[PDB]
């Protein structure tokens, strides 16, 4: 059978993909899937930043 | 995506299972052919001599 790595190879293609998702936006969190709570809080912070301005 | 990794591991292992359950090592089965072919050939020639008896 193909060795385990055809698991890894898809995963590493995915880890490369995930790295790009984060990097292009400049963020650790691009989606809730990176951090569900970091996201919800930053969305609140955004209303605070804009409302405050 | 985590679920997919789980499924992919089971997939590789299941395919390895099919191979090990059904697929023979061609090298050794080929050895069997050679032994059996020789015995066929030995049969053929000696029956020609058996006819002489």
């Amino acid at each position: 059978a193909a060795i385990n790595s055809h698991r890894v190879l898809k995963f590493q293609n995915e880890e490369v993909s995930k790295n790009m998702e984060k990097l292009s936006s400049g963020m650790r969190i691009n989606r809730a899937g990176d951090d569900a709570s970091g996201l919800a809080v930053s969305e609140k912070m955004r209303t605070q930043v804009n409302g405050l301005r | 995506e985590h679920a997919a990794k789980g499924l992919m591991n089971a997939y590789e292992n299941t395919q390895a299972s099919e191979s090990r359950i059904r697929d023979a090592d061609m090298a050794e089965e080929t050895v069997a052919f050679t032994k059996n072919q020789i015995l066929v050939q030995s049969g053929t020639a000696m029956l020609a001599q058996a006819n002489v008896r």
